[PDB]
C-alpha cells in the first residue's frame, strides 16, 4: 500500500492504512481502537540531520547517516508514505529525499537508498551506486536494495532492512566481489538463496542533476555464471564506475 | 491560517509511530 498523494495523510488512505491493519494484526482493531484519537501517544521528536565537520573522515560521516536513516525506523506499518518512482530525474528524487528528512515518517529500503545518496552528495570522494539482490526461500522471491560506497578503494554499504546484517557496511571490503559475496553469505545464513544481482552505476554528488539513477547498469544471474565468471562481472563493474565521473 | 495542517502532520505522525511499534513488535514474534 503506498501513500500516493503527499502529507498529510488524505482520510481515504487514511482509512486504507487502518483497514489494512485490521487484516494484517490478529487483534488489528484492538490495535486502531486504541492508538487512534488517543491523547497520551508519546511525542516523537524529529531526528536531527547529521552535519559534518570537514576534520571528519568520511568513513565516521558514514556511521552518522546510517544512524540517522535507522532513527527515522523500519517502516512496518503495511503503507509506504513516499512514492518513489525510480525513473525520476535525480533533481526530483532529492526533492523527495529532503521532503522525508523535514516529514520525519519511517520507510524501508528503496527510501533509505534515496536518502542515503541525498546525504552523501558532500562527500565527493565518496562512490555512491545502487545493489539490489533478487533471493529465493520458500518457493518465493525477494527483492532487497541497498546503497553500496565506495571510499579510499574500499566497499561498504548503507541502507534499511528487517535484517541487521542486510543493511550497513562499513567501507572495509577491499573489492566489490567481497562485498557482494558477503551479503550473500549472510542472505544463506537465513536461508535465502541469491538468485540474482543488479549494480547501478555511480551517481551523481550535484543535487539538481536532471540526469537518472541507472539502476541495472549490471544485472548478474548468479547461478547461471559460476564463481569465476560472478567474480569477473563485478571486477568489471567495479572499472566501469570508476571511469563514470560524477558530482 | 496553516496551523491546521501541521497540527493534522503532528497528530497523524504520532499514530503512524505508535502503530509502528505495534507492528514491530508483532513482526518478530
Amino acid at each position: 500500500f503506498v501513500n500516493r498523494g503527499g502529507l498529510p495523510v488524505d482520510s481515504h488512505t487514511w482509512e486504507r492504512m487502518w483497514m489494512h491493519v485490521a487484516k494484517i494484526h490478529p487483534d488489528g482493531e484492538k490495535v486502531a481502537q486504541r492508538i487512534r484519537g488517543a491523547t497520551d501517544l508519546p511525542k516523537i521528536p524529529i531526528p536531527s540531520v547529521p552535519t559534518f565537520q570537514p576534520s571528519t573522515p568520511v568513513p565516521e560521516r558514514l556511521e552518522a547517516v546510517q544512524r540517522y536513516i535507522r532513527e527515522l525506523q523500519y517502516n512496518h506499518t503495511g503503507t509506504q508514505f513516499f512514492e518513489i518512482k525510480k525513473s525520476r530525474p535525480l533533481t526530483g528524487l532529492m526533492d523527495l529525499a529532503k521532503e522525508m528528512t523535514k516529514e520525519a515518517l519511517p520507510i524501508k529500503c528503496l527510501e533509505a537508498v534515496i536518502l542515503g545518496i541525498y546525504l552523501t552528495n558532500s562527500m565527493p570522494t565518496l562512490e555512491r551506486f545502487p545493489i539490489s539482490f533478487k533471493t529465493y526461500f520458500s518457493g518465493n522471491y525477494f527483492r532487497h536494495i541497498v546503497l553500496g560506497v565506495n571510499f579510499a578503494g574500499r566497499y561498504g554499504a548503507l541502507g534499511m532492512s528487517r535484517r541487521e546484517d542486510l543493511m550497513y557496511k562499513p567501507p572495509a571490503f577491499r573489492t566489490l566481489s567481497e562485498l557482494v559475496l558477503d551479503f550473500e553469505a549472510a542472505y544463506g545464513r537465513c536461508w535465502h538463496v541469491l538468485k540474482k544481482v543488479k549494480l547501478g552505476q555511480s551517481v551523481s554528488h550535484d543535487p539538481h542533476s536532471v540526469e537518472q539513477i541507472e539502476w541495472k547498469h549490471s544485472v548478474l544471474d548468479v547461478e547461471r555464471l559460476g564463481r569465476d565468471d560472478f567474480r569477473k562481472e563485478l571486477e568489471r563493474h567495479a572499472r566501469d564506475m570508476r571511469l563514470k565521473i560524477g558530482k | 491560517q496553516k496551523s491546521a495542517q501541521q497540527e493534522l502532520k503532528q497528530r497523524q505522525r504520532a499514530e503512524i509511530y505508535a502503530l509502528n511499534r505495534v507492528m514491530t513488535e508483532l513482526e518478530q514474534q
